[PDB]
């Protein structure tokens, strides 16, 4: 940054990391015909049946118009039933179908109810003061206002994660490092901004200089790719 | 309940009785 | 009773076969399209989800630059932050 620029001098980036988001995955499937039974108590699934049979009891009691009107009232109010049935069964659907997937970070700044959150004392909370995104800094005056979500270590944001409908918001490198080996958090949208990492050396540095050229050889020949792999995914 | 009346009306229908024996 | 009741109970459940998947092809086909949705630039200024942006070193940056309401001055100070816009 522009103040440790001012600072310090600095080597061309040994990686560029931005900060993204992280909460568990949640894990739900749909079990069977117990979640099919669902709109309606069991009160009338005996109901049902037990008006479904009076039917049949009542045309084997006949064979001691007619059935002409009967057949027709049967059929005239089982079409209204299931008219009625099929009118909340697809509006409990569609109603089911219009939550998802308002889970946007421009969707966390409005409200308080979802937590979102940075790692306090790291960069996240830096930017998050360098926000001129209206948006973001509405988050910025969401967390000032009362903390809410945040937390100030790594294992402190994974278990109000684990415990908590929260957004961890913290560097994508980590969550990368965490997401290989933890499979339930998950990284949640991609990155939150794009910038640069580099090598702090003395003001005036011409080993810095020295640096940069090794680390453009470096970059180059990708040998640093290997210590992404060795030290991101174990 | 909401379609409670219609309930009712479902099985009001079966005791219907026309001529039959002449 | 081989036809009757088993062919009521046979047409009963296409009948529950046909009802679920209508409420399913309804709810379908409503999801699909729900929206219009947008047609207008300051909802770029309200959304930080998806890409927009001014040419620079035009009269768009040009404009954003002398752009003193403040959804548009968002869009500049956006555009300033991030000179991927």
């Amino acid at each position: 940054t522009h103040v440790r620029e001012k600072a310090i001098d600095f080597s061309k980036p040994f990686m560029t990391l931005g900060v993204s988001i992280l909460y568990r995955k949640p894990n739900g499937t749909n079990p069977s015909v117990f979640s099919f039974l669902n709109p309606l108590s069991p009160d009338i699934w005996m109901y049902v049946l037990l008006a479904y049979l009076g039917v049949s009891v009542v045309l084997f009691v006949i064979a001691r118009l007619s059935t002409r009107i009967i057949g027709g009232i049967w059929w005239f109010f089982t079409l209204i039933i299931i008219s009625s049935y099929t009118a909340n069964l697809a509006a409990f659907l569609t109603v089911e179908r219009m939550e998802s997937p308002i889970d946007s970070a421009d969707d966390l700044a409005k409200q308080t109810k979802i937590e979102y959150g940075a790692v306090k004392d790291g960069a996240t909370m830096t930017f998050f003061k360098k926000s001129k995104i209206s948006t973001f800094e509405k988050m910025w005056a969401f967390m000032s206002s009362k903390p809410s979500a945040l937390v100030k270590n790594n294992e402190e944001g994974i278990q109000r994660t684990l415990t908590a409908d929260y957004a961890l918001l913290m560097e994508s490198t980590t969550i990368e490092y965490i997401t290989q080996r933890n499979c339930n958090l998950t990284q949640i949208g991609g990155l939150i901004d794009s910038k640069g990492y580099g090598i702090g050396t003395p003001m005036g540095s011409p080993y810095r200089d020295k640096i940069t050229i090794a680390i453009l050889q470096l970059q180059e020949e990708d040998k640093l790719h290997i210590m992404k792999e060795k030290w991101w995914r174990g | 309940q909401k379609i409670g009346g219609i309930f009712i009306v479902l099985a009001a229908g079966l005791v219907l009785s026309v001529l039959v024996a002449v």
